[PDB]
């Protein structure tokens, strides 16, 4: 949980 | 959301989208597996209403998105209309969400956990970008 | 609204100095962010504030409420995860 | 309602109140007939809460009251969340209301009917009478 | 809240001089009441606004929505039965 | 409907 496949991008 | 960017397609897993009938989005929701959803009390959320994961583009047709169905909701009891106060319904799922690269799980934390004044944190969703 | 997902960093305030703004609105399991240049707003409801926790994104808050005009200089109001989780925890066994 | 006086007991025979399981007031209705009641879609109300009628005093255990259950929470799927326009559900009811002497149904007009500015109504509830 | 029933008499405006107060917000399925020394508040909600229609008391409106504060000058805002009575009309044969 | 047996009192 929480940690995404696509990470995303701040 | 006013001010905010466009996120990266299926960076947030675990956000879905709530919407009537009629395909109108009304509100946001966060899997916390794949038979639970938790989104706000005060959304009201009927079994008539369908979740919606995997999707970007709400307007979009050739998307992988997958609609879900509502088994049944649950209001926290504590939840205080007049206040506002509690305000955390669950969503119990008809039909299993299937877990993907774009369709997971976010972490709850301890009632232990702390989380303190001035940590910056990420908020999601499709709500309106100018008021 | 907008058709694809939004998504904003924002700080969060203790529940005192969120006191300053909503007074006594504020209840001990909402918890306020934003007043940062970013605002929450309608059809916002319902979705996450995630804090990342040890490498995980966590459920640290339900966008819940808070200006009428989605004023980026108010704080959002949230729902308080942590003080909640106890009775999810709880319906989840039930159920 | 800030500013209304006490009602006269049984007088508005077709108000109801809705409460959670907890047993607090949240929301009114309005009987339309021993069967469906009618109150706001931003209530939010589930089938976990109950229905209650022939009601007065909320905090008196003397009162013959009727605790009706809800079948199924119809929401008009014209319901602008971010609105509140439409803002009207029907609620089912389970258990047929038993009318009497303090529990009846309100009339609805004809999407005809006119009611024109400057016009004396009434209003009736359990709100805050104070903020 | 207030443990036993009240009532209050108030007028009906147009929607035009109501727009005077909410603006845009006043959609054409919303009728406004009050602004009279009395308002409508938490609590309220999906409840009834009648009048006095040939003899019987008929469902004009719905406690839905106004004033943060319950302020007895602004209006506050109802449910517009006439424009929703054909749903209704319609989902009692349905069911 | 609308006509009560209890007349409200205004």
């Amino acid at each position: 949980c929480g940690v995404p496949a696509i990470q995303p991008v701040l | 959301i006013v001010n905010g960017e466009e996120a990266v397609p299926g960076s947030w897993p675990w956000q879905v989208s709530l919407q009537d009938k009629t395909g109108f989005h009304f509100c946001g929701g966060s899997l916390i597996n794949e038979n639970w959803v938790v989104t706000a009390a005060h959304c009201g959320v009927t079994t008539s209403d369908v979740v919606v994961a995997g999707e970007f583009d709400q307007g979009s047709s050739s998307e992988k998105i997958q609609k879900l169905k509502i088994a049944k909701v649950f209001k926290n009891s504590k939840y205080n209309s007049l206040t506002i106060n509690n305000d955390i319904t669950l969503l119990k799922l008809s039909t299993a969400a299937s877990f993907s690269q774009t369709v997971s799980a976010v972490c709850l934390p301890s009632a232990s956990d702390d989380f303190a004044a001035g940590t910056t944190c990420v908020t999601t969703g499709w709500g309106l970008t100018r008021y | 609204t907008p058709d694809r997902l939004q998504q904003a960093s924002l700080p969060l305030l203790s529940n005192t100095n969120c006191k300053k703004y909503w007074g006594t609105k504020i209840k001990d399991a909402m918890i306020c962010a934003g007043a940062s240049g970013v605002s929450s707003c309608m059809g916002d409801s319902g979705g996450p504030l995630v804090c990342k926790k040890n490498g995980a994104w966590t459920l640290v808050g339900i966008v819940s409420w808070g200006s009428s005009t989605c004023s980026t200089s108010t704080p959002g109001v949230y729902a308080r995860v942590t003080a909640l989780v106890n009775w999810v925890q709880q319906t989840l066994a039930a159920n």
